[PDB]
RNA sequence: CAGGCCUUGACAUGCUAGGGAACCCGGGUGAAAGCCUGGGGUGCCCCGCGAGGGGAGCCCUAGCACAGGUGCUGCAUGGCCGUCGUCAGCUCGUGCCGUGAGGUGUUGGGUUAAGUCCCGCAACGAGCGCAACCCCCGCCGUUAGUUGCCAGCGGUUCGGCCGGGCACUCUAACGGGACUGCCCGCGAAAGCGGGAGGAAGGAGGGGACGACGUCUGGUCAGCAUGGCCCUUACGGCCUGGGCGACACACGUGCUACAAUGCCCACUACAAAGCGAUGCCACCCGGCAACGGGGAGCUAAUCGCAAAAAGGUGGGCCCAGUUCGGAUUGGGGUCUGCAACCCGACCCCAUGAAGCCGGAAUCGCUAGUAAUCGCGGAUCAGCCAUGCCGCGGUGAAUACG
């Protein structure tokens, strides 16, 4: 009755259940758009199952913590598609190559000494 | 100007600290400043006998230091006569349960500092740096080394110009973390100034 | 500036001697280190010679500087223009 | 660089309308990393385009992009002791390029108030052949042609 | 903005708090 | 029943840890097992030359890292054999209940 | 404008005017000196005189040594000039073919 | 003056504000850190040495 | 720097002689330092029912040695660092060639991020570098389950709060994992191009790491150290001043010139750190800075804490302005013995230049640049717009 995916990027972390139904989606106590209210960049988390078709075919209970909300919306996309995976097995393909179930590593590069930023370097002026 | 502490960057890999215990914030310092006298009062005091590493521990209101050397005895005296007698100049410093053991260096000649200390004494008794340098290399590689290197630096046989004098055998890989190298330095006091010598020692990679 | 909770801020050493010429009836000059006195209004009238780290200043005191401090009155440096 | 040929990032596909070339003028509009901001602004014009006229604002875009695209411009080489204005031709990517940086650029120069208002109407002339986008692309040519002479100095 | 006292966000590139960015 | 454990050696501490854990498992009964509370960094950023040079440094860094157990049903059958046990040198013990 | 630094030396206004009279040689090549800096120091053989200029072609960096402070400064000089002259007509070499 | 120095700042002071650290190895009074007692030239020397209990090359 | 003072001296080791030791507490003079001085009881092993007699526990007073010097020399030096340069290099042993400096190897053909590796070769090996061994990050596993977590079932004061559980998240120790290993193709090989599998692919991203040497590089002011120089002073204490000066000139930065913006109000989403004369919930007084109450937290418990950009609404309407926030007036707060020179912060008023910058010039190749805020060391307070970290949002482009 339940599936289960977990999805990170960068410093968030994402813990998503999968439980068939109608297509409610709810993201730490409130509904998809409740929390992502304002951002273009939210519905591209609901990407996997489209894929495979199964946008209405979910409600979705979803957890969310660290990060920022871009990097949340990134890491949902991860889990549900992790989930997806979960729920049939021969549905990597068709998920592979949008590759949907791979994590990017992509994340903050250290801060240097020497540097203002981690590359960025101070103005210099020879003569 | 640029090689790093070849101990220092082995911390944790080879190479063990040689104050170890906990202390919090509040305390920190003043252990490790009771640590360096303890130090500072035992650097002039063995000397003589041979000094190689000084390993202090603590838990509450006791501390053991353990002195490695290669002359036992020159630290334990007769029947313990000095090493009671260092008890109570510790003990005093300390004002605390301050155990002293000793233990021997197997192989003189394999450690660093000792190595570093000899050619530093032969320098101040005027003696030929370059063909020393080339004896303590000897020396340690015949006592098994897998590799040696020794270093001084100053003005050599009291000329104005300082130079560098280097001598080399065997493998002395310094960028190899899993690579066991002794370090140690030993300052040489002449009429005319200071020599710095360095010795490093490959016992083996682990 | 300083709390208005605290004092009314006056070295005490260079307080004491403005009182005891008071009472005599004023007035010797006074040599004083403490740039850091209020002008107090019992002050007012004297003239008070205020060490500017070299030497002492003689600064006749006034109604209309009260509420300032000593220092204020013996500038710490010489500077007449460039050029 | 000097190794290899560098690789062209490929884009996410917008989420409104599936497009990588939208996402790519997105980013060019985007400042400072806002890029809420950049689509609201992009997404905002498409709403403008279609209430002063009522078309596909996919296919007005889309038109006025492949209107600024230069299909040849000039590259100085200082040949002998002159620097010749070289006519070349212009790469489908460096044409992308080019024609979504003038667009958002004469945008920017247009005098009314509100971001989104300039990138609708620019997008409008560009789309029907008129702005100083337009102007800038038929210039870039104009260069070329003007230095057909050169041609044979094409590397 | 980040430079003006009297702001919000004064107060913040600042660090401070008052009646223009109060706690 | 509360033991918590903190030294700047990892090894030498989750040694310890494991130890506490062994003998009070062993008199019994429960001991909840050594949770890894999360480590404390202490970071300390020198110039490496003594003169000038700035924009060359070294980073150290102190660890200092936390052991938790709990010997849940006592007996102090445990509670006096704990006394004497083979702690080593660098690592701090701390007992609550 | 110009700039004179003295290290570790005093010297005079006159003796700044001086470089600057001396610089003004460069003036000849009619391009800009930018920024033009001037170090002068004294080592245990004599005198040293450093400088540091940019123009639209290039920068200049020369040093000049010698027991006279004034000959020194008419070294770094010719270095200078040397350097100049090579900034400006070097682009000319090629013309052919 | 430096021994001095070295010394009028262990004696405790007319006012509480006039202390300040120093480094109670080289008698530097820059760059003093309160956890070890150390400038940032002897912690540096030191913890090379292993002789700063758990402190190593932080690499990160 | 000025002025007021001290002379084995602020500090080490001494040897000698007087005092009493030792430690505390006041008085005078003074800006303070210092000078002056009035207090008060010294254990010991000792003849001690007795004056009395010490020894050396530590001080004091007078000496003599000596101390002390951030005085000079980094061109006498050690140490450590900068730089060329993370560049791919620099050499040695033996043999061979050359009268000799020196060559060879190390060159050559291919290849690599690389003196990387392959093939060839009067060269055959070896070393220091390269790489790897180490750290962080990305996937997964094992071991653990509180102070962390909450999928499911109960209570649910309506808050993971309670029962409970450790699944999940996490936290932190140990492992697995990628090797061009596998297929296609080119290759003499080394390798290169493409594919699949995979969280990850051809060094996975970043870090630590810097060869022989160069710059007679930097530092005698961090430390050490040769030598030269000072000795009622080139040593030492103090009060005050200065290091903050201001016709000018350059370097690094902050904030800006505005509408992709500014202002108000409401509403979300981090990481890494720090915290017992510390971090401060919450309450109340104040427009506020702050103040007075007062709980919690030796801190995965409690606190700093709110992240900001963003989101939602409302105002501004292109103006030197609701852009900008300099300058100055006035009123207060806090630290501190003390904010005149010379602190930070709050509030009222003031509201400058600046309409995107000449010649010239800097950075950055991807989670980078840009932009947004958070922390920490130092630290009574702070002149931090600096530095070292931390995450949020997140590009453009590379023909050559
Ligand atoms: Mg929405
Ligand atoms: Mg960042
Ligand atoms: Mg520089
Ligand atoms: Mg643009
Ligand atoms: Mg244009
Ligand atoms: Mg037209
Ligand atoms: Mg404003
Ligand atoms: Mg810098
Ligand atoms: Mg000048
Ligand atoms: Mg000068
Ligand atoms: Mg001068
Ligand atoms: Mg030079
Ligand atoms: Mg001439
Ligand atoms: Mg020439
Ligand atoms: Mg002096
Ligand atoms: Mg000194
Ligand atoms: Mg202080
Ligand atoms: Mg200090
Ligand atoms: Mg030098
Ligand atoms: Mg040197
Ligand atoms: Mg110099
Ligand atoms: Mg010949
Ligand atoms: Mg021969
Ligand atoms: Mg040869
Ligand atoms: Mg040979
Ligand atoms: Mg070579
Ligand atoms: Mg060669
Ligand atoms: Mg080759
Ligand atoms: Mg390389
Ligand atoms: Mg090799
Ligand atoms: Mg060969
Ligand atoms: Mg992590
Ligand atoms: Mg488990
Ligand atoms: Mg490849
Ligand atoms: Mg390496
Ligand atoms: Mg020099
Ligand atoms: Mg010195
Ligand atoms: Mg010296
Ligand atoms: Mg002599
Ligand atoms: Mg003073
Ligand atoms: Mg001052
Ligand atoms: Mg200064
Ligand atoms: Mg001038
Ligand atoms: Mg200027
Ligand atoms: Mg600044
Ligand atoms: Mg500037
Ligand atoms: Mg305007
Ligand atoms: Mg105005
Ligand atoms: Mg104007
Ligand atoms: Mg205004
Ligand atoms: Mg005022
Ligand atoms: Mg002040
Ligand atoms: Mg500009
Ligand atoms: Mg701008
Ligand atoms: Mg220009
Ligand atoms: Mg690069
Ligand atoms: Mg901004
Ligand atoms: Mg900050
Ligand atoms: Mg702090
Ligand atoms: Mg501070
Ligand atoms: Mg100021
Ligand atoms: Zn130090």
């Amino acid at each position: 009755e339940q599936y289960y995916g977990t999805g990170r990027r960068k410093e968030a972390v994402a813990r998503v259940f999968l439980r068939p139904g109608n297509g409610k989606v709810t993201v730490n106590g409130q509904d998809f758009n409740e929390y992502f209210q304002g951002l273009v960049r939210a519905v591209a988390a609901l990407e996997p199952l489209r894929a495979v078709d199964a946008l209405g075919h979910f409600d979705a209970y979803i957890t969310v913590r660290g990060g920022g909300k871009s990097g949340q919306i990134d890491a949902i996309k991860l889990g549900i598609a992790r989930a997806l995976v979960q729920y049939n097995p021969d549905y990597r393909a068709k998920l592979k190559p949008l590759g949907f179930l791979t994590r990017d590593a992509r994340v903050v590069e250290r801060k240097k000494y020497g540097k203002h930023k981690a590359r960025r370097a101070p103005q210099y002026s020879k003569r | 100007g640029n090689k790093i502490h070849p101990i220092g960057f082995r911390l944790g890999i080879t190479r063990d600290w040689e104050s170890r215990w906990y202390a919090g914030k509040k305390q920190y310092r003043h252990l490790l400043l009771e640590d360096q006298r303890i130090r500072g009062l035992l650097e002039k005091e063995l000397y003589s006998a041979g000094l190689a590493r000084v390993d202090i521990e603590r838990a509450a209101d006791n501390v053991a230091v353990t002195v490695h050397v290669a002359k036992p005895g020159v630290v334990i005296g007769r029947g313990g006569e000095r090493i009671r007698v260092l008890r109570e100049e510790l003990a005093k410093l300390t004002g605390k349960n301050v155990a002293l053991n000793v233990q021997e260096v197997q192989n003189p000649n394999l450690s660093a500092p000792l190595v570093a200390q000899r050619v530093a004494e032969q320098i101040e008794r005027r003696f030929a740096v370059r063909r020393a340098i080339k004896q303590a290399v000897q020396r340690v590689m015949e006592s098994g080394a897998k590799g040696a290197k020794v270093i001084v630096s100053g003005r050599i046989g009291g000329a104005e110009q300082a130079r560098t004098e280097w001598a080399a055998q065997g493998r002395v890989p310094l960028h190899t973390l899993r690579a066991n190298i002794d370090y140690g330095f030993a300052l040489a006091r002449t009429t005319y100034g200071v020599l710095g010598v360095k010795a490093y020692i490959f016992l083996g990679e682990v | 500036p300083r709390s208005l909770k605290k004092g009314v801020f006056v070295d005490d050493h260079l307080l004491e001697k403005v009182l005891e010429l008071n009472a005599k009836g004023e007035k010797r000059l006074i040599k004083t280190w403490s740039r850091r006195s209020t002008i107090v209004p019992e002050m007012v009238g004297h003239t008070i010679a205020v060490y500017n780290g070299k030497q002492h200043v003689p600064v006749y005191i006034t109604e209309n500087m009260v509420g300032h401090k000593l220092g204020e009155f013996a500038p710490t440096r010489t500077y007449r223009g460039h050029g | 660089a000097r190794r290899r040929r560098a690789e062209v990032r490929q884009l996410q596909p917008d989420l409104v309308y599936g497009d990588v070339l939208v996402t790519a003028f997105i980013n060019k509009i985007m400042r400072d990393g806002k890029k809420n901001l950049a689509a609201r602004i992009f997404y905002d014009a498409c709403k403008i385009i279609q209430e002063k006229t009522g078309q596909e604002p996919l296919k007005v875009f889309k038109q006025a992009v492949e209107n600024v695209k230069p299909r040849m411009e000039v590259r100085s080489r200082r040949v002998g002791g002159a620097n010749y204005q070289v006519p070349m031709e212009v790469s489908p990517r460096r044409q992308q390029s080019l024609a979504l940086r003038w667009l958002v650029q004469a945008a920017n120069q247009r005098p009314e108030r509100r971001a989104a208002v300039r990138i609708a109407h620019e997008l409008m002339d560009a789309a029907e052949g008129k702005g100083g986008a337009v102007k800038k692309k038929e210039d870039v040519e104009r260069m070329a042609e003007a230095n057909r002479a050169y041609a044979h100095y094409r590397w | 903005g980040k430079g003006d006292r009297r702001t919000r966000r004064g107060k913040i590139w600042r660090g401070t708090y008052g009646k223009y960015r109060p706690r | 029943i509360r033991i918590k454990l903190r030294g700047f050696d990892h090894k030498t501490l989750d040694a310890s840890a494991q130890k506490i854990v062994e003998a009070a498992r062993r008199s019994g009964a429960q001991v909840s097992g050594p949770i890894p509370l999360p480590t404390r960094v202490r970071r300390f950023t020198v110039i490496r030359g003594p003169f000038k040079h700035k924009d060359s440094r070294e980073h150290f860094e102190l660890r200092t890292h936390n052991r938790l157990v709990d010997i849940i049903n006592p007996n102090r059958k445990t509670i006096e054999q704990l006394m004497t046990l083979d702690l080593p040198t660098g690592v701090e013990i701390e007992i609550k209940t | 404008t110009m700039n004179i630094t003295s290290k570790q030396m005093e010297i005079t206004p006159a003796i700044r005017q001086h470089v600057a009279d001396r610089l003004a040689k460069l003036e000849k090549w009619q391009t800009h000196l930018i920024n033009p800096h001037i170090i002068l120091s004294k080592e245990p053989q004599g005198f040293v005189a450093d400088a540091t200029i940019n123009t639209p072609n290039g920068v200049l960096v020369a040093s000049g040594k010698h027991e006279d402070m004034y000959t020194a400064i008419n070294e770094l000089i010719n270095k200078l000039e040397r350097q100049l002259n090579k900034l400006q007509h070097k682009g000319e070499a090629r013309r052919a073919a | 003056a430096r021994k001095a120095l070295i010394e009028k700042a262990k004696r405790t002071p007319k006012f509480k504000v006039r202390a300040y650290t120093r480094c109670v190895r080289c008698g530097r009074a820059r760059s003093v850190y309160r956890f070890f007692g150390l400038c940032r030239i002897c912690l540096r020397e030191l913890a090379h040495k292993g002789q700063l209990p758990g402190v190593r090359k932080a690499s990160w």
